[PDB]
């Protein structure tokens, strides 16, 4: 970790001198709340049939989508005060911040 | 075998099909899902956590890369000009295109078999996901090269590394400025902006700059802004025939559309002069993403909002109320109470039917359901999660553009003059762009001006 530097590292290493990996790539996300798993440490809710979450059956993400997300395309309300660029910068921005790898 | 199997065995966590589904009529089928890579594989000690493969900082890592080898490969090393490598097979009206990548299972080639146009290579692996995104990536690639060229004429004795670095440093600050000055206030609204993003003072070394696991899900509020088409506009901001309104399920990974259908200009014009979709409680997200996501490159079209909710479960994220409690917001327990929080009983009833309790509402679903804040595009919960995250990225960044020593007082005053409409002027054939704010401006010609009226970034303060 160099005492003098003019630029950012590519990995984000050394931005924080006291904790050099903070904000660096290929590191575990920070948690603002402890994780909630079926087994408490790894299995997601909905994994085991009949295993309820906080007193209730776990709804299928597809059912929630179908019942609450779904709307007929032709009724779309355009935003009078935002451009599509507002959506696009948000996605571009997201791509500077996080990427969750998969096997 | 997640892409093809329906058996729930690690690392697969497939989304099961409910009865009377509007599209998938076979209940033995499913929506493919790979569990995110665990930070500590095989552990019987730690609580499963996920990895961020990128730099949490707003440092244009989607342009430069978050890994050293990728970052080398993105650079033009044939000379000391400090440029980013560009496509050697194609150009957009004499202007540069992103280099092509060498994917084993390239999804872009599947979008148009005859065209044979592969995926682009950028700082982030998702560059070719939608041509509007490829356009933004291609724009910043040109912006870097434009800056490196200007700096070489200014400081001829500067080497490739110095040119590369100095231009990267400007591009990063430009991304920071656009985000914090123009983008974020319109996401949060005035009050959440004052609450979560008070005036910058200085770098704080005790501020954790990491991305919270919740943010990866909460920032997907943007899915509610997605339009079902890709809009392209000609020189005179008029529909570009043929195909001025191409469906979203025919543009995913369609890199050929950039290369073979007019380049970035019609796409950028479309982005500027078309409204975004508005999030409404009865109009959450479009079917081009809910039914046909990646339709042409896969065995089955995915459901993006369902993936969002399955992902939050894979990530072990607490439900709606625990996030409300974390943010210091009331936690409704009944249908009536939830109806009050959402200012919508109809939605509360639908949510209660699915979850049984507001405690079980998946973060994305709860978050996007909340009524929007005055002059913002998120509710109080997402305003808190989002605002909290962006303050940490600003106050916890040692290379934050305003931080004493990062730039000179003069350089800071020169950068204060940048705008996304100007970046478009400098790197495209577009001569008429959005009035500031670009994120609000969406009507041609009402909100549009000539490029001549926009002053350029003055690099005078960079002379040595
Ligand atoms: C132009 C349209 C957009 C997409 C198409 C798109 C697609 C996805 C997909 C497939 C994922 C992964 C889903 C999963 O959990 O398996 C995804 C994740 C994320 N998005 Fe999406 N997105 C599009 C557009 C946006 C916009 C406009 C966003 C924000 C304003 C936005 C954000 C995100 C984020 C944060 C994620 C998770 C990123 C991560 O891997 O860490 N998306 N989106
Ligand atoms: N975590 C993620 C993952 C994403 O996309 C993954 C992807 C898919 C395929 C892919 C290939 C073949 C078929 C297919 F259906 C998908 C190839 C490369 C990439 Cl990068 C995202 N898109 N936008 N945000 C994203 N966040
Ligand atoms: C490197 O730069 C030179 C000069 O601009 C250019 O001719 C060449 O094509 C560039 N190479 C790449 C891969 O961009
Ligand atoms: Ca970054
Ligand atoms: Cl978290
Ligand atoms: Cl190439």
């Amino acid at each position: 970790c160099p005492e003098q530097d003019k630029y950012r590292t590519i990995t984000g290493m050394c931005n924080n001198r006291r904790s050099p990996t903070l904000g660096a790539s290929n590191r575990a996300f920070v948690r603002w709340l402890p994780a909630e798993y079926e087994d408490g440490f790894s299995l997601p809710y909905g994994w085991t049939p009949g295993v309820k979450r906080n007193g209730f059956p776990v709804a299928l993400a597809r059912a929630v989508s179908n019942e609450i997300v779904r709307f007929p395309t032709d009724q779309l309300t355009p935003d009078q005060e935002r451009s599509l660029m507002f959506m696009q910068w948000g996605q571009l921005l997201d791509h500077d911040l996080d990427f969750t790898p998969e096997p | 075998n997640c892409e093809t199997s329906c058996v729930q065995q690690p690392p697969c966590f497939p989304l099961k099909i409910p009865p009377n589904d509007p599209r998938i009529k076979n209940q033995a089928d499913c929506i493919p899902f790979f569990r995110s890579c665990p930070a500590c594989p095989g552990s019987n000690i730690t609580i499963r956590n996920q990895i961020n493969a990128l730099t949490s900082f707003v440092d244009a890592s989607m342009v430069y890369g978050s890994e050293e080898p990728l970052a080398r490969n993105l650079r033009n090393m044939s000379n000391q000009l400090g440029l980013l490598a560009v496509n050697q097979r194609f150009q957009d009206n004499g202007r540069a295109l992103l280099p092509f990548d060498n994917l084993h299972d390239d999804p872009c080639l599947l979008t148009n078999r005859s065209a044979r146009i592969p995926c682009f290579l950028a700082g982030d692996t998702r560059s070719s996901e939608m041509p509007e995104l490829t356009s933004m990536h291609t724009l910043l690639l040109r912006e870097h090269n434009r800056l490196a060229t200007e700096l070489k004429s200014l400081n001829p004795r500067w080497d490739g590394e110095r040119l590369y670095q100095e231009a990267r440093k400007i591009v990063g600050a430009m991304v920071q400025i656009i985000t914090y000055r123009d983008y974020l206030p319109l996401v949060l609204g005035p009050t959440a902006m004052r609450k979560y993003l008070p005036t910058y003072r200085s770098y704080n070394d005790s501020v954790d700059p990491r991305i919270a696991n919740v943010f990866t899900n909460a920032f997907r509020y943007g899915h509610t802004l997605i339009q079902p088409f890709m809009f392209r506009l000609d020189n005179r901001y008029q529909p570009m025939e043929p195909n001025p309104r191409v469906p979203l399920s025919r543009v995913f990974f369609a890199s050929w559309r950039v290369v073979l259908e007019g380049g970035i200009d019609p796409i950028l014009r479309g982005l500027m002069a078309t409204p975004a979709k508005l999030n409404r409680q009865n109009q959450i997200a479009v079917d081009e993403i809910r039914e046909r996501l990646f339709e042409q490159v896969m065995r089955i079209g995915l459901d993006l909002p369902a993936l969002n909710m399955q992902r939050s479960r894979d990530h072990g994220l607490p439900g709606y109320n625990a996030w409300r409690r974390f943010c210091g917001l009331p936690q409704p327990e009944t249908v009536g109470q939830l109806g009050t929080v959402l200012r919508n009983l109809k939605l509360a009833r639908k949510l209660m039917e699915q979850y049984g309790t507001p405690n079980n509402i998946d973060i994305w679903m709860g978050g996007v359901s909340e009524p929007l804040k005055r002059k913002g595009r998120v509710g109080p919960l997402l305003a808190c999660i989002i605002g909290t995250q962006f303050r940490k990225l600003r106050d916890g960044d040692r290379f934050w553009w305003e931080n004493e020593g990062v730039f000179s007082m003069q350089q800071r005053q020169a950068l204060a003059q940048i705008s996304l409409p100007r970046i478009i002027c400098d790197n495209t054939g577009i001569t008429t762009v959005s009035k500031n704010n670009i994120f609000m401006s969406n009507s041609y010609p009402r909100d549009f001006v000539n490029c001549s009226t926009l002053p350029a970034l003055n690099l005078a303060s960079w002379r040595e």
